[PDB]
């Protein structure tokens, strides 16, 4: 853990 | 009832959870630890768990960004319904497949 990084639209 | 919250469970133990007990594509969600009143999902996927934050400022639920939604069911569900709306940087979408149960 290791949080994700998001891409959006 | 929203039945794939967790109330009282930390990221190591949900990842642990999500090993033993999901299949790729079972999520849930849990309260945030690093922030409190936020929330996070974490996701199994290719047999490994991500994490992602969730946003509650009061007002709306998001991801720290992309859409805002008025209720935490509402955020999960819409990320249920529209796959392709959660990727990463990489270009691989983040599936919420299979809620695991409390």
């Amino acid at each position: 853990v290791d949080y994700g990084e998001l891409d959006f639209q | 009832s929203r039945r794939w919250f967790h109330p009282n469970i930390t990221g190591v133990e949900a990842e642990n959870l999500l090993l033993t007990r999901g299949v790729d594509g079972s999520f849930l969600a849990r309260p945030s630890k690093s922030n409190p009143g936020d929330f996070t999902l974490s996701v199994r996927r290719n047999g490994a768990v991500t994490h992602i934050k969730i946003q509650n400022t009061g007002d709306y639920y998001d991801l720290y960004g992309g859409e805002k939604f008025a209720t935490l069911a509402e955020l999960v569900q819409y990320y249920m319904e529209h796959h392709g709306q959660l990727k990463e940087k990489n270009g691989d979408v983040i599936e919420l497949k299979y809620p695991l149960n409390c």
